[PDB]
């Protein structure tokens, strides 16, 4: 995640 | 769920510190977490952010200086050469498509002329005696002289709530701290006593305020 | 790096505003904003770009992808008074100095009120101690206040502090305190004491007599  | 700071002080310049998070009503290792800090007047400062898997990660300024870990329980938050540029609210936050819950915050202060903690005096406040007389009088307290923040302020041990206007603290250019506390009152208020409490001293005063006779 | 425009903006009760972020990097729908209020913690509103947290209210609109967002809040409230910061959360792609914006103060305008002004004389045990501090309040005002000073007549330019509290979520008014600190010599050569606080072309002026208290 908190990747896009 | 929610989540608590701890830790916060008057720290020495160039001194260590190490904030901790207590959580309530979830798991840490199913959430993210983080911390923000804040310094008086300024805006969210992000600091770092501690996955439930993968790499910690921080802000470019915080890289070398700061750390954070975890416990089954806590996370943690070690300071080191600290300065008065560090002084703010430091909030331990849960972090799950953003911070969703945010501790009350912690206060970290360092003293540029390496003050001591000084505990509050406090003084009432009451008008002169003007010579209508009302069925409402305004009285207050004045919480002069401490440091570091925070001090408390309750009226009649926190049961008068309504009409209460307790301002924010001030820094004197000494380095200390003000604050002012006034209640809007009719008689069934009377007496009122502000009830002060500045834990960095373990001061608790107890100040019963009387209009002034005539 | 998250910025933010404009700095602050005030707008009518009922009305509409439109506060802009800008990310220089691209943050997807990675991006959160927060309602924060002076002297409480941040309230997370809005988050996947567009989702309202729950217990939000539907007229906090947040919009937008990518490097550009915005949030619109219509029938403004004066609960509504508070700063909005956004935030992206792209952790995993991109280094930060801050994740957050540097965000914009919401003003919101009620009626004007001018101010009931009120002044308390130091404390009797204040004098003893070396050094006095008097304080006047204005009380359920807008918009902004300034505060002058008068000892026997005299404009004082020295030993003045100024707190105000954020605008009432009831009204939108404000309350604001100023003191003035002297030593008790200072405080015991003078005889009238008086704060004047100003908003525009009305003035509210209160006095004592250091005699009569």
């Amino acid at each position: 995640g908190x990747a896009g | 769920q929610s989540v608590e700071e701890s830790g916060g002080r008057l720290v020495t310049p160039g001194g260590s510190l190490t904030l901790t998070c207590t959580v309530s009503g979830f798991s840490l290792s199913r959430y993210n977490m983080g911390w923000v800090r804040q310094a008086p007047g300024k805006g969210l400062e992000w600091i770092g952010w501690i996955p439930f898997r993968g790499s910690l990660k921080y802000a470019t300024w915080a890289t070398g200086r700061f750390t954070i870990s975890r416990t089954s329980t806590t996370v943690d938050l070690r300071m080191t050469g600290l300065t008065a540029a560090d002084t703010a609210t430091y909030f331990c936050v849960r972090s799950s498509d953003g911070f969703d819950l945010w501790g009350p915050g912690t206060l970290v202060t360092i003293s540029s002329s390496s003050g001591q903690p000084k505990a509050p005096s406090v003084f009432p406040l009451a008008p002169c005696c003007g010579d209508t007389p009302s069925s409402t009088v305004t009285l207050g307290c004045l919480v002069k002289g401490y440091l570091p923040e925070p001090v408390t302020v309750t009226w009649n041990s926190g049961t008068l709530t309504n009409g209460v206007r307790t301002f924010p603290s001030v820094r004197q250019s000494s380095g200390l701290y003000s604050l002012s506390s006034v209640v809007s009152v009719t008689s069934s208020s009377q007496p009122v006593t502000c009830n002060v409490a500045h834990p960095a001293t373990n001061t608790k005063v107890d100040k019963t305020v009387a209009p002034s006779t005539c | 790096d998250m910025t933010q425009t404009p700095a602050s903006v005030e707008a009518v009760v009922g009305g509409t505003v439109t506060i802009k972020c800008q990310a220089s990097r691209d943050t997807g729908d990675g991006l959160i904003w927060y309602q924060q209020k002076p002297g409480q913690p941040p309230k997370r509103l809005i988050y996947k770009a567009s989702t309202v947290a729950s217990g939000v209210p539907s007229r906090f609109k947040g919009r937008g992808s990518g490097t550009d967002f915005t949030l619109t809040i219509s029938d403004l409230e004066c609960a509504d008074a508070a700063t909005y910061y956004c935030h992206s959360n792209f952790y995993n792609r991109w280094t930060y100095g801050n994740a957050f914006g540097g965000g914009t103060e919401v003003v919101v305008k009620g009626d004007p009120v001018a101010p009931t002004v009120l002044i308390f004389p130091p404390a009797a045990d204040q004098v003893a101690t070396g050094t006095v501090t008097i304080v006047c309040v204005a009380n359920k005002y807008f918009p902004d206040v300034t505060v002058t000073w008068e000892v026997d007549g005299t404009t004082q330019t020295t030993g003045i502090e100024n707190s105000k509290t954020p605008q009432n979520s009831a009204d939108c008014t404000y309350n604001l305190s100023s003191t003035l600190t002297l030593t008790s010599t200072q405080y015991n050569s003078h005889k009238e004491y008086t704060c004047k606080v100003t908003q525009g072309t009305t003035s509210v002026v209160q006095s004592f007599n250091r005699g009569d208290c």
